[PDB]
């Protein structure tokens, strides 16, 4: 029974330790990727119209 | 057995604590950085087009 | 003879103790690592596609 309670505790600990940080990291990566994509698109548009003019 | 059967409740509260703390320290800074990058890129485009 | 005939019961409890402990220290960490790899790979794909 000691080890069964330890199983439950380590399940919850692994959740709080790696499962949620993984989701937070995924959200951070996708947010930063969105920012970088918008920045690159705007810079490319600026360069293209520079070349056109 | 009692010790471990209550440490499981400690971790049950810890999971939500990590939820909140990780959100505050990761998701909101990421949103703020994305907005900062958006605005600075818009300013750079506005400057480059008219230069 | 009595000593050994009770050490066999000691090991009879030890087999289930090893069951539980090995599950906790191997199977659950493996599941957590698989989920972490899944989510990080999904994030990397989401970033690479739009870059």
């Amino acid at each position: 029974a000691v080890e069964a309670q330890e199983i439950l505790r380590t399940d919850k600990e692994l959740i709080a330790t790696v499962r949620r940080p993984a989701e937070a990291e995924a959200h951070r990566i996708q947010q930063i990727a969105e920012g970088e994509k918008v920045k690159q698109v705007l810079l490319a548009q600026a360069e293209a119209e520079k070349i056109r003019k | 057995v009692v010790e471990r059967a209550q440490q499981v409740a400690v971790q049950e509260q810890e999971i939500a604590r990590r939820e909140k703390e990780l959100e505050a320290r990761v998701r909101k800074p990421a949103e703020a950085e994305r907005y900062k990058l958006e605005r600075l890129a818009e300013a750079e485009k506005s400057q480059l087009i008219m230069q």
